[PDB]
C-alpha cells in the first residue's frame, strides 16, 4: 500500500509537471486559454497529491 | 392528400426523417461529451509544434 | 473489500448512464 | 332559411376549435422535450446522491 500509494503520488507530481510544460507550451504558442484550463488541472492534481 | 391515419407516405416521414436526425444528433452530443477532455487539445499543439 | 468493490463498479457504471442524459439534453 | 341561418353557426364554431387544436397540439410536442430535460436532471441529482 505505501508503494502503492507513493507510485501514484510521485505520478501525480509527474503530473503536474507534464501539466505545466503543457501550459508552458501554449503560453509559447498564444493559447492562453489552454493553459489556464492547464492551471486547473494542477491545482485539481496538487489537491489529490494532498489527499494522498 | 389530406392525410389519414395511415397514409404510405405521411406515416412513413414521421418514423424515418424523426428518428433519423435522433441518431445524428446523439451523434454529435456523444462525440462532443468524448472530446471535451483536455489533453486532446494538447495534442493539437503537438501537432502544430512537430511540424516546425 | 466486498463492500468496496461493488460500490465501485456500480458508482462507474453510473456515470454512463448520466453521460447519456446529458446527450439527449444536448440534442 | 330559419335552419340555414341557425346551422351556419355551428360551422364557423367548429372551425375555430380546429384552429385552435393546431397550435396546442405543436405545444404538447415541445413540452416532451423540456419534460426530459427535467426528468434527466431529477435522475442526475439522485445519481450523485449515491456516492
Amino acid at each position: 500500500a505505501q508503494k502503492r500509494s507513493e507510485k501514484q503520488y510521485n505520478d501525480a507530481q509527474n503530473e503536474i509537471n507534464k501539466w505545466q510544460r503543457n501550459a508552458q507550451l501554449a503560453l509559447q504558442k498564444g493559447d492562453e486559454n489552454l493553459a489556464r484550463q492547464a492551471l486547473e488541472r494542477k491545482k485539481t492534481y496538487t489537491d489529490t497529491s494532498a489527499a494522498l | 392528400v389530406r392525410g389519414m391515419n395511415t397514409s404510405s407516405a405521411m406515416s412513413a416521414f414521421e418514423r424515418m426523417e424523426e428518428k433519423v436526425l435522433m441518431q445524428e444528433s446523439r451523434a454529435q452530443a456523444l462525440g462532443e461529451l468524448a472530446g471535451a477532455d483536455l489533453e486532446t487539445q494538447f495534442a493539437q499543439l503537438e501537432g502544430g509544434s512537430d511540424v516546425d | 473489500e466486498k463492500m468496496l468493490e461493488q460500490a465501485i463498479l456500480e458508482m462507474q457504471e453510473d456515470l454512463v448512464q448520466l453521460r447519456q442524459g446529458v446527450a439527449q439534453a444536448i440534442a | 332559411k330559419a335552419s340555414l341561418d341557425t346551422q351556419s353557426t355551428q360551422v364557423e364554431t367548429l372551425k375555430r376549435n380546429l384552429i385552435q387544436l393546431e397550435s396546442k397540439i405543436s405545444e404538447a410536442k415541445t413540452k416532451k422535450e423540456m419534460l426530459k430535460a427535467r426528468i434527466t436532471t431529477a435522475k442526475a441529482q439522485e445519481q450523485l446522491q449515491g456516492m
